[PDB]
């Protein structure tokens, strides 16, 4: 079930941020997003993108957030508006300007 | 109002000093105002809510709501009866 | 200065009746508990007035009929009590102020935000008037030009707020004469979102239609009813005025209707209309006004009174639009896609015919429905005819009077 | 360029960080005025080499 995958990464960012680095945390909070898009409700979703934006910024160069705006593209795709698809779309291109980093991302 | 466009015979027809004498002289000639004989036999007049629903003191232009009563109430209604209608159709 | 536009909907809707009764005592319980905490007697004193034998008939200092439907409307002196401690000690502490900051040079812009400070206070419990001169005081005092044009909407507000709309055409015409004047684009967002509601409460919906979609487009919908209301106005001015070619393209695909979605009744229902026209299921079209009616025009503020209009020019709308496709239908087909009988039809095509937008024919004889709506020479010719007859009008008129003198 | 019968010469500096913003101040407002203010950002960030 959907509900016991959000429990277990909602029980583990609690113990990931308090205990272990803040490098930890955020992991948990792309997973967390991704699991309420199988659940079909966005706005769950959109709120922990809002808070991976926001507060790693001023430390984006990282592949992990590369994902966090194709995220959006995705969260923007199911929603029916593709304005905002195609936004973060070149957001996530733009931030995959470090292109040697892994395959995955540039298969997504 | 007035006939053919009001605001165009306002703007080409007014008052100067020379036409203020034949304007009160033709007013004396249909007995005065005929609008200050009015509302002393009504006792005041009231408003049209008789048939209007958004009556006449309204601050945008009027409808036809003003010659027309609420509908919604028929059209919920021929709705419901449809419905039998056509399930024992 | 923020509580204004909710509470203002919630009391609206007590005065309703045409609505659920459910709705009222859910709103009543909500609206009381603010009224209690943030002293807003003066505007329930305006409200109770303007009711008035359809509510507030339940209340202990008013006559009590079976005209309310609701009880848990009570205005009493209690609420009065604290009236007075609540703006003794506030108002008394800002008026020592004022005259502190008079001592102090450059003074006038301490001065202008605690009259401002005034301003909100009277804005809290009612009061446009009081508002209304102290915002004035602000305004002549040293502040920046975007703060002007920022006081003047702040008043607007309280023409909405207290339900007349005659205030606050006044109060945009001070707005539009300061625009330009700032030049600033900041305010420029937040006079579209004002001014659509005031062109919302307008007969004419065209300038409209413009306004609530550039209220979608830029995200602005503060100080005033939320963007989820925003989006639900857009979709009704959008089917008034829009064609069924221009309809698609901005109301159907708006990235922002979408994004939205519908997550409260009153959108779902609008949007649920315009969906239906298009894809041409007709028979979902007019439960689908009733829910309209319901959930939309008759909740709102500015549509309560073109409630009945948009009602019926929609049913226009469509028939009209169906008679532009076919040149001849029966009464039957018609009818049965519509999903009102024959008899049902008649009758609504019989107002329609007379206000001169479907242009058709009924024959019950044969019960065909033929379309007499010409599009070629013969309408060419009536349309143009008109137009030269007006300038044959204007020029004996404006010709008349040179010569008389 | 042998100065007393051509008099005055002034050298246009790469601009400073103040000189950069002030630049910057005059065409935003033509533009659109950012939300959170973030006029200041532009000039800490990097500093043009010509104006």
């Amino acid at each position: 079930s959907l509900d016991d995958q959000i429990f277990v990464c909602e029980k583990s960012i609690e113990f990931a941020k308090r205990e272990k680095r803040v490098f930890l945390k955020h992991s948990l909070s792309i997973k967390l997003a991704t699991l309420h898009y199988q659940k079909k409700q966005y706005k769950d979703s959109l709120a922990l993108i809002n808070d991976l934006l926001r507060e790693f910024k001023k430390l984006d160069d990282k592949p992990s957030l590369v994902d966090v705006h194709l995220l959006e593209s995705k969260v923007y795709h199911k929603l029916r508006n593709l304005a905002k698809s195609k936004a973060s779309l070149t957001a996530a291109r733009t931030a995959a300007n470090s292109i040697y980093c892994p395959t995955q991302t540039v298969a997504e | 109002m007035s006939t053919d466009v009001a605001a165009a015979q306002a703007q080409s027809k007014i008052d100067l000093t020379k036409k203020k004498n034949e304007e009160i002289n033709k007013k004396s000639l249909e007995e005065d105002d005929e609008f200050e004989d009015f509302p002393i036999d009504t006792w005041a007049n009231g408003e049209t809510i008789k048939s209007n629903a958004v009556t006449q003191t309204n601050i945008w232009e009027e409808n036809w709501d003003d010659v027309e009563v609420d509908d919604d109430f028929t059209n919920e209604l021929k709705a419901e009866l449809d419905r039998y209608k056509r399930e024992n159709q | 200065r923020v509580p204004n536009y909710e509470v203002s909907e919630k009391a609206f809707l007590l005065t309703q009746s045409k609505v659920s009764i459910e709705q009222r005592k859910e709103a009543a319980e909500f609206v009381l508990a603010k009224i209690k905490e943030e002293e807003m007697a003066p505007y329930y004193k305006y409200l109770c007035e303007e009711y008035l034998v359809n509510n507030g008939q339940s209340d202990l200092e008013h006559d009590e009929k079976s005209d309310s439907l609701n009880e848990w409307i009570k205005f009493d002196q209690e609420l009065y009590n604290e009236l007075c401690k609540k703006n003794e000690s506030k108002i008394k502490e800002l008026n020592e102020k004022i005259q502190k900051l008079e001592e102090d040079d450059e003074g006038e812009l301490e001065q202008a935000q605690a009259w401002i400070n005034l301003g909100e206070y009277y804005a809290q419990i009612g009061d446009k008037d009081n508002a209304e001169k102290t915002l004035g005081k602000s305004l002549s005092k040293a502040i920046s030009t975007g703060a002007k044009i920022d006081v003047m909407l702040t008043i607007a507000r309280l023409g909405f707020f207290y339900n007349d709309q005659l205030y606050v055409k006044e109060k945009l015409e001070a707005v539009n004469s300061m625009i330009e004047k700032g030049g600033d684009w900041e305010r420029r967002n937040r006079y579209k979102t004002y001014y659509g509601i005031h062109c919302l409460a307008v007969r004419n919906f065209k300038e409209a239609a413009k306004l609530l979609v550039d209220s979608l487009a830029t995200f602005t919908s503060i100080e005033l009813t939320s963007y989820e209301s925003i989006a639900t106005y857009a979709s009704v001015t959008g089917l008034f005025t829009l064609e069924r070619t221009d309809l698609k393209s901005k109301v159907i695909d708006s990235p922002e209707l979408l994004s939205l979605i519908s997550t409260t009744a009153a959108l779902q229902s609008i949007s649920s209309l315009t969906i239906s026209l298009y894809a041409s299921d007709y028979a979902s079209y007019f439960p689908y006004l009733l829910e309209t009616y319901a959930n939309v025009l008759i909740p709102c503020k500015y549509l309560n009174r073109h409630a009945d209009f948009f009602v019926r020019e929609m049913r226009r709308k469509v028939y009209a639009q169906l008679l532009e496709s076919y040149k001849t239908l029966s009464l039957k087909s018609m009818a049965s896609a519509f999903g009102v009988s024959v008899a049902f039809l008649d009758n609504d095509l019989g107002k329609f015919i007379p206000n001169k937008q479907l242009n058709c024919v009924i024959d019950r004889v044969n019960g065909i429905v033929e379309t007499n709506r010409p599009d070629n020479k013969n309408a060419q010719y009536h349309l143009l005819v008109k137009q030269g007859d007006g300038l044959l009008t204007k020029l004996q008129k404006y010709g008349a009077a040179v010569r008389l003198t | 360029l042998r100065p007393g019968r051509i008099d005055r010469k002034i050298e246009f500096p790469p601009p400073s960080v103040a000189a950069r913003a002030e630049i910057l101040r005059i065409h935003s407002r033509k533009m659109n005025l950012t939300r959170g203010i973030n006029l200041r950002k532009v000039a800490e960030k990097m500093n043009g080499c010509s104006g």
